[PDB]
């Protein structure tokens, strides 16, 4: 295009794997997903400060690694409520028609409410409605409404017909360029399927839970975390008290999203912003401990997490390696045999160019991980085996004929050490004096 | 080999993978490297020209060798 | 010091003009003002 | 934290402020004063601005010559950090086009914010001096206290009774 | 484009006499030919003193390879204060 | 990029026929004796050193005329040009006026350094070619003027200025005769107001 | 001359005389950045020392790497007095430790194997483009910028760990024999030795102090022009100050 | 015409901001300049604290140093080919359409004008990373088993194909930068 | 600059700091007591020197082994007048310190 300057100077701003999805509860766009870089462009769609999705957001974007660009899941609402279990102003933040922010403030539980419900009445109330039952209900008219929390003890609790479990089947479709994923429902019928799904497509599911019965005696099985334990499911489960109202769940991922799953960077002792000390005694700790219920705890001079436990057992830095390791292997080898195919010398079963398989795999996935440190190499001293990868394949006189005819083959197999880290250390000593 | 030596100084990419499969004997499999050009000789007879390949792991491997595990143990040594 | 004197009519230079506006400049906002180079103001001041 | 004039990224004039509070402005935030100290520093010609020849870019070096993509890049790139405040650069996307003989670069500048020592200069105070009292309040009590007094009963005649 | 590189010049005059008159070592500067001994382009060393109290300011300078004639000159006038 | 920028008029440049080797060096030097202690001024910034070796050949391969080498050489016959006789020329020159020279080498770009040494040699070896090493060192630097930019400067004391009327009577000249382009007007008032020299 | 070569001329004082800004500037740039550590890692990276490289964040705490380190060495030296008694022998007192120096040599090659971002070197060297992006050049004028600048470096080595040592030299030579790559040598020497709490801080001193040169008496010794108020609050302050504090005259 | 004479075609010297003595500025706002771009009228503008040309695009479309530069290969690739056939039938030694003599016009052709271009910088060199070719000059030569027998017969040799590559001055630059702060 | 940076200016000041506090400290106390003796062994252990470095305990009498010594020369130094002396006057001697180095791995 015709360019009127020798020169051209534009200053400006904002602009296993890092994106995370956050499904939340909605009605401020029509597509089922979008990606936005800061909050200030979720304000601009009509999100009300304070309202689930935008804590999650800012509380993401706040961490050390905090992930590029997030991306929010759109399930459809019917009503809202305001729970007022709990109280001292009790400033209110709503939003209607996108620009109407209209910051409702009431001051000092039935006479709040209801003294809510009245000045919302007050307003405009020709495109929404209020109604004290202790909680106040809020419904839109076919309007977009937002409400979210500004100050007080109150917590907003979103409500809506459909189901977390026929709904991610349709975000999936739109885009699938995101690895961790969130909910809003958080009960246990919704977390369940959540934690199912990600199976199945190969995700990390993140949830905190208010449950008292997290700490409770290990002998009483009755939290959502002993139901996943028993299922032997893989979803990094934390207790905390800010887990409703704020949405911690951005804090915790915003401290793995900008870091390569190939470092085998552990989770154990890093710090999170926007979470709270867990203040239960120590027997409470144990008790949570053998839930797999990692609890975020104010240290010697500092708080810090504890420990990235899923629920079936295994540490969290893990579960992102297998996962890194599963798609680079994939993708590497499939880039190899397009190439092969497309200049017309396609792979053949013969025997003779199968071995090449050596050098592809050591290429792009194994060695990558050795400069890493993710993965170990040496020899060991008392089960005196080495830690050398080693990789085998199997020749033309193996393969049965039925794959042949399918053109399939089958039973390739690798090996691979993990490189732990450390969390504890426990030191011994003992006075003793000459004599 | 002529063409990768010159696009390799074109550019600066020289390193690319090298495996040996030995039968009954030891295999390699590292990264290496063209070294040094041979010398063209036009005679009666067909020539021969011999390029060298440096690799940065030399180390022979016996892999398809079996019963190596077991025999590594059993050597004795102080 | 370089106007009207006991003894006739002096001449000051530029540099000593652009020092006492600067100066006046500085006070009017803080010692925190930038006045050099890549100031809009030190464009239109030395102008 | 260096202040100066305003200036709209937008048009490029001072930004004098919306239409119901038209004004002028101070650059107070360390991102809008830095802004517009790189803006400067790149739109300048090397030389071209008298009082000062050692000030601005030397884009003629470049432009109407056949010159290679890295070097310009390194220029590019050095002139941002001559600024004391500057934390680091994240990504530089460099691509020229040889059809049209265009060059355009993108990246991004890192910086910190910091806290503004004294308040003197800039509008407000932040102390609370005491208020005069009113009428014979001082030397012969407040009414106040009784009100005080009163709700205290009330409320805890209120909390006793179940409700 | 050139470098920053010292000069400098000496200069020796008729013998000084005092009279009844402020004394001025200017006007002492031309020798009877006209214009005086100027040496420029000679390595030289000097060390030159000043204060302010009862003593007068002196200095010291060392010049080296001489034209005979120079000296000479100074070989005469050892009876008097050449300025 | 910048080899095409110089002319042949005041942007001279110099190519030699090859070069062999090009170091580059920097010094500091620091107190021996254990600081007071944070006290970390005990430190200074000597001159940059630059040094290289270089030939000039009889029988060159290139002969880009924007080398001032090369200014007047012959396309068809080089040696009888004398080329290496040119190099020389130039180099003494350079470094006898004393210029601030500028290297543009592989990596970075020196200015402001000046020749303190070369050699030349014609050894057995190499015949028809000479071998050439140069060495140079930073230099720290630091009227028609525009009167805005003047400073208030100094002279010091200043006696008679130039051979004029009077200093012509202090060394004994005889007194410069006027010319006759006016003898009417500036004379009733010359000697009356002015006087002469006696 | 003529005045078309006045321009030619100018061209020389303001095109050599920004040169030296952009190096005076950035200098002056460093020595005032305290929050800023550099770190060079000599040897050891690949046996235990990778603890300390992951440490290190490409903003505040910089690691400096080399494609090839070719030999490094430590030697620490003392002092040893004597004095000659009557029976015509040596005797000896006291000794003195000789802080310590250090030395290595390495290379930075145009065509590196291990191109690891972490590395500061590497922060904006192209993955698939190596050879264009410069590294042998890109590595001089930061190996200069901690030189001339006087930072204390650390050194990470495999045998050991030295802190507070102090560069004095280095040299770079493109020799024909191996080219397109920088031979590099370096030598270090043990450089051994506001704001803050209250509590901490103990009694200064800061000699003797004569009249402020930012505010009015000096303009006077300067002879120049009083600043103007700027009217706010006129009629409060003029009868005041200038009856308290009069005016320089 | 005074700004493009005295320089050889073969440095490639773009004609984008030179200045031409005699010449005024354009008037024209920025909407007019833009149509006369279009129109590949080329204007004489007052620059930022000067004035210079702004492009040599001609009435086709090509830059205007392409044109000299195509024009230049066309004479001297021309010239040295004659000049050597002339010597060869001078001596005696006329050459023959024999398979054994055609293959020295590979050191004729990139003898005289293409290294020539090289050492000047008009003609690129190299490897392309993105597209995977390189840029080295390539010529071919036909064998006497495909020259048609009606050649012959007249004494022709047609179908030589060389191939090049130039080297593209740069025009504009356009920065794009963002600050963003950390949190 | 920023608060942040004054809480990593602290951090880089208080590590350098501790370093001196631990080299430094270790060889206050080295030489606050002077019971432990150590000693050297270049070659001579296996011609009847292990006589005495059976002797060595491992918490006074330290003694040090390297995996191999390549050379170790012992040299002495005298000095004269160098005018003629007036004569029998011997004395115009001095003795200097004998020094002693060698190579090991």
């Amino acid at each position: 295009e015709y360019q009127d300057k020798v020169v051209d100077v534009e200053v400006s701003l904002g602009t296993g794997f890092e994106t995370p999805m956050f499904l939340a509860m909605h009605g401020n766009f029509p597509e089922r997903i979008r990606f936005y870089v800061s909050t200030a462009g979720m304000v601009a769609d009509g999100f009300a400060v304070g309202s689930p999705a935008y804590q999650f957001a800012t509380n993401a974007f706040a961490g050390n690694f905090a992930p590029q660009r997030v991306a929010i899941g759109r399930m459809s609402i019917d009503s809202s409520k305001v729970d007022f279990t709990g109280t001292t102003e009790q400033v209110v933040v709503n939003i209607t028609l996108n620009k109407v922010v209209k910051a409702v403030k009431i001051n000092v539980p039935a006479q709040i409410a209801t003294a809510l419900a009245d000045a919302v009445t007050a307003d405009l109330t020709g495109k929404a409605t209020a109604v004290a039952t202790t909680y106040v209900t809020v419904t839109a008219s076919p309007n977009v409404v937002s409400v979210g929390k500004g100050a007080g003890v109150y917590k907003i609790v979103n409500e809506s017909s459909e189901t977390v479990a026929t709904v991610l089947p349709s975000v999936i479709a739109e885009n699938h360029n995101w690895y961790f994923l969130a909910t809003e429902a958080r009960s246990d019928a919704d977390i369940v399927a959540a934690a199912e799904f990600a199976k199945a497509n190969y995700k990390l599911h993140i949830y905190n839970s208010t449950d008292v019965d997290a700490y409770a005696p290990e002998n009483s099985a009755a939290s959502v975390f002993d139901t996943l334990k028993s299922l032997s499911y893989d979803s990094l489960g934390t207790s905390d008290a800010g887990a409703d109202v704020d949405f911690t769940e951005g804090s915790v991922i915003g401290a793995m999203a900008a870091n390569d799953p190939s470092y085998g960077d552990s989770l154990h002792l890093k710090t999170m912003p926007g979470m709270v000390p867990f203040a239960g005694s120590d027997t409470q700790r144990s008790n949570a401990w053998s839930r797999n219920a990692n609890i975020y705890r104010g240290l010697y001079g500092g708080g810090s997490y504890i420990e990235g436990k899923t629920s079936s057992g295994q540490y969290v830095d893990v579960i992102r390696f297998s996962h890194w390791v599963k798609f680079r292997m994939e993708e590497s080898v499939f880039a190899y045999m397009k190439r092969r195919s497309d200049m017309g010398l396609s792979m053949k079963m013969s025997d003779e160019d199968l071995p090449v398989l050596k050098s592809v795999l050591m290429n792009n996935p194994i060695n990558i991980g050795i400069r890493n440190g993710g993965i170990l190499t040496g020899y060991d001293t008392e089960n005196k085996v080495s830690y050398d990868p080693t990789i085998i394949i199997p020749k033309r006189a193996n393969i049965p004929t039925n794959d042949l005819a399918a053109r399939i083959l089958r039973d390739v197999k690798v090996e691979l050490v993990y490189n732990n880290s450390l969390h504890y250390v426990k030191i011994r000593a003992s006075v003793v004096l000459d004599r | 080999l002529a063409q990768w030596q010159r696009q390799a100084n074109v550019t600066g990419l020289i390193y690319l993978p090298v495996q040996v499969e030995g039968s009954q004997g030891l295999s390699l499999n590292t990264i290496g490297w063209i070294q040094k050009q041979p010398d063209l000789s036009y005679g009666t007879e067909v020539g021969q020209m011999d390029w060298e390949i440096g690799v940065l792991d030399a180390w022979l491997s016996p892999d398809q060798i079996q019963g190596i595990a077991a025999g590594i143990t059993g050597l004795l040594g102080l | 010091n370089y106007g009207l004197t006991g003894s006739g009519f002096n001449l000051p230079p530029m540099d000593d003009l652009v020092q006492e506006t600067k100066k006046t400049f500085k006070s009017a906002f803080g010692e925190d003002f930038n006045t050099e180079s890549n100031s809009v103001a030190d464009k239109l001041i030395q102008i | 934290q260096f202040k100066d004039l305003l200036l709209d990224p937008l048009t490029g004039d001072l930004d004098f402020g919306t239409p119901g509070d038209r004004g002028m402005r101070l650059a107070l935030t360390n991102q809008l004063s830095l802004r517009q100290r790189l803006y400067l520093r790149f739109a300048i010609w090397a030389g071209d601005w008298y009082f000062d020849e050692t000030f601005g870019f030397p884009y003629r070096t470049f432009v109407g010559k056949k010159t290679v993509k890295a070097v310009l890049d390194g220029r590019i790139k050095s002139e941002v950090r001559q600024e004391p405040d500057v934390l680091q650069i994240t990504d530089f996307q460099s691509t020229m086009d040889v059809v049209s003989r265009s060059y355009k670069c993108f990246f991004t500048v890192v910086t910190a914010e910091g806290e503004e020592i004294s308040l003197a200069f800039v509008g407000e105070d932040e102390y609370q001096y005491p208020t005069p009292p009113e009428s014979n309040v001082q030397l012969c009590g407040d009414e106040g206290v009784i009100i005080n007094f009163k709700n205290k009963l009330y409320y805890l005649i209120n909390f006793r009774l179940p409700k | 484009m050139r470098a920053m590189e010292r000069t400098y010049t000496l200069v020796i005059g008729r013998p000084v006499v005092i009279g009844e008159k402020p004394v001025n070592i200017e006007k002492f500067a031309n020798t009877s030919k006209g214009d005086a001994y100027e040496i420029k382009d000679l390595h030289i060393e000097f060390n030159v003193k000043k204060d302010n109290s009862k003593e007068p300011n002196k200095g010291y300078v060392t010049v080296y390879n001489l034209s005979d004639e120079v000296v000479n000159y100074l070989s005469v006038n050892q009876r008097e204060s050449l300025a | 990029n910048e080899f095409e920028r110089k002319n042949r008029t005041d942007d001279l440049a110099i190519l030699f026929d090859s070069v062999t080797t090009h170091t580059y060096t920097k010094d500091y030097n620091k107190s021996s004796y254990a600081v007071e202690s944070k006290a970390s001024d005990h430190v200074t910034t000597q001159d940059g050193k630059f040094t290289f070796s270089g030939t000039v050949t009889d029988s060159p391969y290139l002969i880009d005329p924007r080398n001032m080498i090369d200014r007047d050489t012959d396309k068809e016959n080089p040696m009888l040009a004398r080329r290496p006789a040119k190099a020389i020329e130039i180099l003494e020159l350079i470094a006898d006026s004393h210029q601030l020279v500028t290297l543009v080498t592989e990596d970075n770009i020196l200015s402001n350094y000046v020749i303190t040494s070369f050699q030349v040699d014609r050894s057995s070896e190499a015949g028809s070619s000479i071998n050439v090493q140069v060495t140079l060192e930073e230099f720290r630097f630091k009227r028609t003027s525009d009167p805005k930019k003047a400073k208030n400067a100094n002279t010091g004391t200043k006696q008679t200025a130039e051979d004029g009327a009077v200093d012509d009577s202090a060394k004994q000249k005889r007194q410069t005769p006027y010319i006759g382009k006016n003898a009417e007007t500036k004379e009733r008032w010359e000697n009356a107001a002015i006087g002469t020299t006696d | 001359i003529s005045p078309a070569q006045q321009a030619q001329a100018d061209k020389r004082a303001r095109d050599a005389a920004a040169a030296k800004r952009k190096q005076d500037t950035e200098v002056s740039n460093a020595k005032s950045r305290e929050d800023i550590q550099y770190t060079m890692f000599v040897s050891g990276l690949r046996r235990g020392r990778l603890n300390e490289f992951e440490r290190k964040n490409r903003t505040d705490d910089l690691a400096i790497l080399f494609d090839s380190v070719t030999t490094h060495t430590y030697t620490k030296d003392y002092n040893k007095s004597s004095y000659a008694v009557e029976s015509k022998a040596k005797a000896s007192d006291h000794v003195t430790t000789q802080d310590g120096k250090f030395t290595f040599s390495g290379t930075v090659t145009d065509s590196p194997y291990l191109i690891d971002p972490r590395n500061m070197i590497d922060r904006d060297t192209d993955k698939e483009n190596p050879m264009l992006a410069r590294r042998p050049a890109k590595a001089i004028e930061i190996l200069e910028l901690i030189a001339d600048s006087h930072q204390l470096v650390t050194l990470v080595t495999e045998d050991n760990i030295l802190s507070n040592y102090v560069i004095t030299s280095f040299q770079v030579d493109r020799s024909s024999e191996a080219g397109s790559s920088i031979n590099v040598q370096v030598t270090l020497e043990e450089f051994r030795f506001r704001t803050s709490d209250p509590k901490k801080a103990k009694n200064a001193n800061t000699g003797t102090k004569q009249t402020a040169e930012d505010g009015a008496v000096d303009d006077s010794a300067k002879q120049k022009r009083q600043t103007p108020y700027i009217g706010k609050n006129a009629e409060t302050k003029e009868r005041w100050e200038n009856a308290a504090i009069g005016t320089t005259d």
